[PDB]
RNA sequence: GCUAAACCUAGCCCCAAACCCCCACCUUACUACCAAACCUUAGCCAAACCAUUUACAUAAAGUAUAGGCGAUAGAAAUUGGGCGCAAUAGAUAUAGUACCGCAAGGGAAAGAUGAAAAAACCAAGCAUAAUAUAGCAAGGACUA
RNA sequence: GCUACCUAAGAACAGCUAAGAGCACACCCGUCUAUGUAGCAAAAUAGUGGGAAGAUUUAUAGGUAGAGGCGACAAACCUA
RNA sequence: CCUCCGCAUAAGCCUGCGUCAGCAACUGACAAUUAACAGCCCAAUAUCUACAAUCAACCAACAAGUCAUUAUUACCCUCACUGUCAACCCAACACAGGCAUGCUCAUAAGGAAAGGUUAAAAAAAGUAAAAGGAACUCGGCAAAUCUUACCCC
């Protein structure tokens, strides 16, 4: 566990990006 | 090649199963021919009473009311047990009151115990 | 995959801490305190530096010089072989000479 | 008789039998040497009793009736040691002034320790005694350094200890 | 397993011995393993006034109102799986009779107007009150899959359904519930449904033969 | 029982319990804030009344204090659904489950006001001790036959006192009262 | 470790991104896509 | 032929290594303290 | 007695007595087919065949004959997680045969739940013909 | 979509303070019982070999001195809780256990639900989905 | 606890011809070939062989310890 | 159809193919090996113990050998404790290895070389082979038959 945010905000943020280019909204 | 296990009577060779054995009691004594003496003197004798007519139970009853817990110290023990005669010899040689102060010569000694448990 | 799933829990600091407000106070205990006391008496820690800073070699030579007579034994054993490295290291080892 | 022990034989496959309390310890000091003898030999045939019971209940793959009377049997029985054991304490305390039944002394082993050296009863004197002069009971001085390694580790586990102690504090003082 | 007696058995069998354990705590029920009287459809005051004595203010003439917004309003949690609310409007011992085949497929459960006035039909009795209503009603159903194609009634059409409805009480907290539903023998069956079945006879091993 | 050993709803030593916590788990330990033994106030059998979330304001009756974790158990409230019975065919009958309370959750009620009430330990001239409420001066009480079978005693040969102190031992008041008798004279050995 | 990367993730797919459309492992595994990704360049 | 080597005995075992031995000189007292600072829940055979 | 140290003994010296006896005992069924005056005991490890004879007359005065004993070694060969042997305890093991012709079997020892099978009976097993349909509605 | 991933807290570290801790067991340890201890460390290494030699509060002071007067060694008088770690990290430690070794000795790995169990997305590797002439597996491109 | 040598108290050596004799088992060793080469084996297997009443082989306990031991010298063996 | 194995004891190991339950002896629970065999011995102080063994007799030796009491005093109790199981030990293994002794020397005891099929090459082990019979090769190594003679050390 490496402690920090700023990785798991981003990663975050692109696992986001991946939810949506998977399943995209109407 | 064992070193965790405990080192039990099972396990040497013929003369090292021979000398160890369990957390028995010697009863006797060898002798030639490898006799063995049993003294009947060192047997335990299991002094049991007479259970008959006897009114106590290995239960008591719920009933029983609950009390505090007095252990016998010496100055209970000596206050019940002696004071009473010294305040009625005192009123009117320690030897006299049940006190011994050397056991050499006494059949159950409390130092160091003769007897058993 | 090195990374984690979730947004960590957020991290709560209070600046207005009793540490943190008065944070820095009696630095100057000695320029306006009639220079009774020293600010290196104002600060807490070993005893071999209160008030000294030297590198690592220097250090071990001094924790071992004040404090090292009621160290434990490996610890006085691990340090004197500390200064025996930093030692051969420092005095025969390194670019610049 | 071999019946004593087994209980009543109307209890045998009851799956739950009712029994009293176990004997407290001021119930004991009430009753005499010769009552807690006999009550000794009393709570001894039920706790075989009970024994024997216990062990069908394991080669019979069932479980027990009621085995919380084994655990009230055990208590009594001790409880009636330990007041026995406390008569036997107040007087060796009135009539020698000794508070350990058995003899020792507080010795020092080869390893440097100190240990209450319990002793054993013997027929001739500790001076001819062969196989008791082999057993050495001084440190010498190669020890002293071993003693001083021992008491630098029992410092570091209660250091780590003390300081556990007070992170748990603050972890507590955190949270609420 | 089958049944608890299998368990035990080869909890002997196995060796795996279980002693009986006694804690404090006991299961604080709420419903009643079915009915305590069952209603045969083609006196009992007593329980009225045993109702009366617990509860203080109850009126059997306002009733079959309230018994009919305990049971559609519990139907129409079925519309939204709102298992929250039915809970609170539903037994334990019909929830699951209810809500269990429900599962992954949507009801379409609507309700159009009543055919009679609903009424009290009997009423038995820690203490479980108990209130039988009769009901005859014009429902409309439309069970669903997963997949979501009909497969039991038309969503238009309505039916007329006889309902004997029995409530229960748990009688300082609780309110009136669904705790059954008596259907009798002599009752017409239900719609048919959509599709066919196979139903499969004796699987023969090979020594055995069909007779 | 191991050190971190996770306390629960199953007692700490029944079946359950040993395939909930087996002897190989390493759990993060539950931080519960450090109630003292004489600062607990929520015994087996309060009416009390539930403050947060499900089943708010409600009164109920406390059947189990799990105290190692802070636990109070409200008896019918708070409560989820679980089955039990389930078979491989059938599927268990529901039950209503009860979720224990943290009692920072819990107030304690007057049984004349029937209030949430905050209590303390006040101390009177008739009672050492005893709960006392706040917002009223009312004393809350602690809230809560046997037929003798073959093998147990009666109450008054239990509490016979056939105890005559002496400086006998055991052993020389049952050799007195056996009539034992014995001529041979113990012959003195060696401690070392 | 006082300060280890955790940002790491972002320069793998840093090279890797260019590599989406290679034979082999050189899609796939660092060591050999940024080779053939500086190559390519 | 090689490698059989261990050709165990019990007797050539405790009087070998085990504690009598360990405690007749006083390297082997140092053994034992060893183990005992180590912590080793077996001191000698 | 158990435990205990036992006051030594010289010649001539007085009788050695235990008066509240530490150890317990346990009669089992034999495992094996056994003559029908021998009783199985398990005695604890530090009592003789001598003491279990005086334990057995005086305590619960039985006649008894001859006794044989043995050592049973519990196994040492059953494993935790952290793979550690756990030793099951050994056992000292009586063999007692009776006086007088007297014969001993062991006698044969052991010869909510109204919701649950209440509702084990109204189960209510779906028809075939019903084909998943929930059976809830009335329609 | 499998393998898997993730996780936060067991604990640990560095300071401060304070001077710590029934029974059997030196015979074959875990066994009820019979006629004597002290004695310089050395060597690696530096001297580019090696052979004398080579370290084990502040300030005076790296001064006086010593030294194959060379490598280097070196006084005295006198003076006066955390910008720690967080499960490959931090203790080896969940344990000096398992295991290895005749023995001295060496020495591990690991856990993550929830208030209550009395309730997805992402490494490699495959799969979905084998292959089409030609060649550091691309690049310029191209309708492709 | 292997191995080198020794100490103590033991043991085995069929049959045939007639003694550190010969043929020859058991047993000890390992000449030569072949297999095996992460093998059955960190040195084995199959056959052939040398010895087999002696300076034999072997079980058990004990001794010698590294600036050493031990050696029918191979500068061997002293836990692969 | 094999057997050069087997059965015991010694040493070793320590419940390790008993019951119940869960390529095609593991886990949990329970149970057992019972002393007559074998270990575990001896009251002192003086005093005795020249003549092997080998069927021990003739013989025949040399390397010169494995076996014993008496005097007086003390002595009167007795059968305890321990081992006893297995398909087993040492070789990391359910390892073609290593392992002392007494019995059977073909077994009365103990076991199974082949998962099934086809009948390639190469490889291993074997049997047979016309004519020739060392022409092979470093060398009659191997195999088959058994033998003469001469050197070197
Ligand atoms: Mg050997
Ligand atoms: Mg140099
Ligand atoms: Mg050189
Ligand atoms: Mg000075
Ligand atoms: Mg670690
Ligand atoms: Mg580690
Ligand atoms: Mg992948
Ligand atoms: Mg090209
Ligand atoms: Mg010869
Ligand atoms: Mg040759
Ligand atoms: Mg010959
Ligand atoms: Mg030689
Ligand atoms: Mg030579
Ligand atoms: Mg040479
Ligand atoms: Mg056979
Ligand atoms: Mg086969
Ligand atoms: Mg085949
Ligand atoms: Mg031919
Ligand atoms: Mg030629
Ligand atoms: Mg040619
Ligand atoms: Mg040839």
């Amino acid at each position: 566990v490496k402690k920090g945010f700023r990785a798991a905000f981003r990663f975050q943020k692109e696992l986001e990006r991946q939810r949506l280019l998977r399943c995209p909204p109407p | 090649a064992d070193r965790m296990s405990k080192w039990t009577s099972k396990r040497g060779p013929r003369s090292f199963r021979g000398r160890k054995g369990r957390g028995a009691k010697g009863i006797g004594f060898l002798t030639s021919g490898w006799r063995f003496v049993q003294i009947k003197e060192m047997v335990p004798e299991f002094v049991v009473p007479d259970l008959t007519g006897f009114k106590l139970k290995p239960y008591v009853s719920y009933l029983a009311p609950e009390s505090e817990e007095t252990p016998l110290t010496a100055a209970q023990l000596f206050s019940e047990a002696v004071a009473p005669a010294i305040e009625k010899d005192f009123k009117d040689n320690l030897e006299k009151y049940g006190f011994e102060p050397t056991q050499e010569g006494k059949l159950f000694q409390l130092y160091p115990r003769n007897f058993l448990r | 995959i090195g990374i984690r799933l979730t947004l960590p829990p957020p991290k709560v600091v209070d600046r207005w801490n009793e540490k943190r407000a008065m944070f820095g106070v009696y630095d100057n205990i000695g320029i306006l305190g009639n220079f009774e006391k020293h600010p290196k008496e104002l600060i807490r820690g070993p005893i071999w530096l209160r008030g000294w800073k030297g590198n690592e070699l220097q250090r071990c030579i001094r924790k071992r010089k004040m404090v090292g007579s009621r160290m434990f034994a490996d610890d006085l054993h691990n340090l004197n072989k500390r200064i025996r490295y930093l030692y051969k290291h420092f005095n025969r080892h390194g670019k610049f000479r | 008789g071999l019946e004593e022990f087994f209980d009543d034989p109307k209890n045998w496959g009851q799956e739950k039998v009712k029994s009293g309390a176990a004997w407290t310890c001021q119930q004991l000091r009430n009753k005499s040497n010769e009552d807690l003898h006999k009550l000794w030999y009393v709570l001894l045939k039920e706790r075989n009793m009970l024994l024997t019971l216990e062990q069908e209940a394991k080669r019979q793959r069932l479980p027990m009736p009621s085995p919380e009377r084994l655990d009230k049997v055990v208590d009594s029985m001790d409880a009636l040691d330990k007041v026995v054991q406390e008569r036997e304490d107040a007087l060796r305390l009135l009539q020698t002034g000794q508070e350990r039944a058995r003899p020792g002394a507080w010795r020092r082993d080869i390893f440097g320790r100190i240990i209450w050296h319990k002793f054993k009863q013997w027929v001739i004197p500790w001076h001819l005694n062969k196989r008791y002069n082999r057993k050495r009971f001084f440190a010498l001085p190669y020890v002293d350094h071993f003693l001083r390694l021992e008491r630098e580790k029992r410092a570091r586990i209660k250091a780590r200890k003390e300081n556990l102690e007070r992170k748990k504090a603050k972890i507590l003082l955190k949270k609420f | 397993f089958k049944t608890e007696k299998e368990f035990m058995q080869h909890a002997r069998k196995a060796g795996l011995v279980i002693p009986p354990e006694k804690s404090d705590r006991s299961i604080h029920l709420a419903c009643t393993a079915g009915i305590f009287d069952a209603y045969v459809p083609p006196a009992s005051q007593v329980s009225i006034r045993r109702i009366k004595d617990y509860d203080a203010n109850f009126k059997i003439k306002d009733f079959p109102e309230k018994a009919k917004d305990i049971f559609i309003e519990a139907h129409l949690c079925l519309n939204n799986s709102d298992h929250d609310r039915l809970h609170t409007l539903v037994t334990e011992h019909c929830f699951p009779d209810m809500t269990w085949d429900i599962k992954y497929k949507t009801v379409r459960w609507s309700f159009v107007e009543s055919l009679e006035p609903s009424h009290v039909v009997q009423v038995r009795c820690n203490v479980y009150g108990q209130i039988t209503v009769r009901m005859h009603t014009r429902q409309t159903l439309a069970i669903y899959d997963r997949f979501g194609r009909l497969m039991y009634g038309q969503e238009d059409v309505p039916k007329d359904v006889l309902e004997y409805v029995v409530f229960e009480k748990q009688l300082p907290y609780g309110s009136w519930r669904m705790h059954t539903k008596i259907v009798p023998p002599w009752a017409p069956p239900k719609q048919p449904i959509l599709k066919t079945v196979m139903i499969p006879g004796p699987q023969l091993k090979p020594e055995e033969e069909y007779e | 029982l191991p050190p971190h050993y996770r306390y629960g709803m199953s007692p700490p030593g029944s079946v359950a319990d040993k395939r909930k916590n087996p002897p190989w788990i390493r759990r993060r330990p539950v931080v519960v804030e450090p109630i003292s033994d004489e600062d607990w106030y929520l015994f087996c059998g309060d009416t009390v009344e539930i403050l947060e979330g499900k089943d708010a304001g409600k009164q109920g009756k406390v059947v189990q204090v799990i105290r190692q974790r802070n636990w109070v158990v409200v008896g019918g409230l708070n409560t989820h659904y679980r089955y039990i019975g389930k078979t491989m065919d059938y599927r268990g009958t529901m039950i209503p489950s009860e979720a224990p309370l943290l009692h920072r959750q819990v107030k304690l009620v007057d049984p004349m006001d029937r209030k949430p009430t905050e209590i303390e330990w006040r101390f009177t001239e008739a009672g050492e001790r005893v709960r006392v409420s706040t917002r009223s001066g009312r004393i809350i009480p602690k809230p809560e036959t046997w037929i003798d079978g073959p093998k147990d005693t009666s109450v008054e040969d239990a509490l016979e006192r056939t105890y005559v102190p002496c400086l006998k031992t055991l052993q020389e008041e049952v050799m007195e009262a056996m009539g034992i008798k014995e001529t041979r004279k113990y012959k003195k050995v060696y401690w070392y | 470790l006082r300060n280890r990367v955790t940002d790491r993730y972002f320069r793998i797919q840093e090279v890797l991104k260019h590599a989406r459309h290679f034979r082999g492992r050189k899609n796939r595994c660092y060591r050999l896509a940024v080779r053939t990704v500086i190559r390519a360049f | 032929a090689r490698g059989n080597e261990y050709q165990p005995s019990n007797i050539k075992r405790k009087n070998k290594h085990g504690w009598v031995r360990r405690l007749s000189t006083p390297a082997g007292v140092q053994v034992i303290l060893r183990r005992m600072l180590k912590g080793r829940k077996s001191l000698s055979h | 007695a158990r435990n205990v140290v036992y006051p030594l003994y010289r010649l001539g010296g007085p009788q050695l007595r235990v008066f509240r006896t530490n150890f317990f005992i346990q009669l089992v069924r034999p495992g094996v087919a056994q003559p029908e005056d021998t009783v199985q005991f398990r005695i604890p490890m530090e009592m003789t065949r001598v003491d279990l004879r005086n334990y057995l007359e005086g305590i619960y005065n039985v006649p008894v004959a001859a006794v044989r004993t043995r050592v049973q070694h519990g196994s040492n060969k059953r494993r935790d997680h952290r793979n550690v042997r756990i030793k099951k305890p050994d056992y000292k093991v009586a063999y007692v045969q009776l006086a007088h012709g007297q014969t001993f079997t062991f006698p044969d020892l052991f010869p909510l739940y109204s919701m649950l099978e209440e509702e084990r009976q109204q189960r209510q097993s779906s028809d075939p013909r019903r084909g998943g349909v929930p059976s809830w509605f009335g329609l």
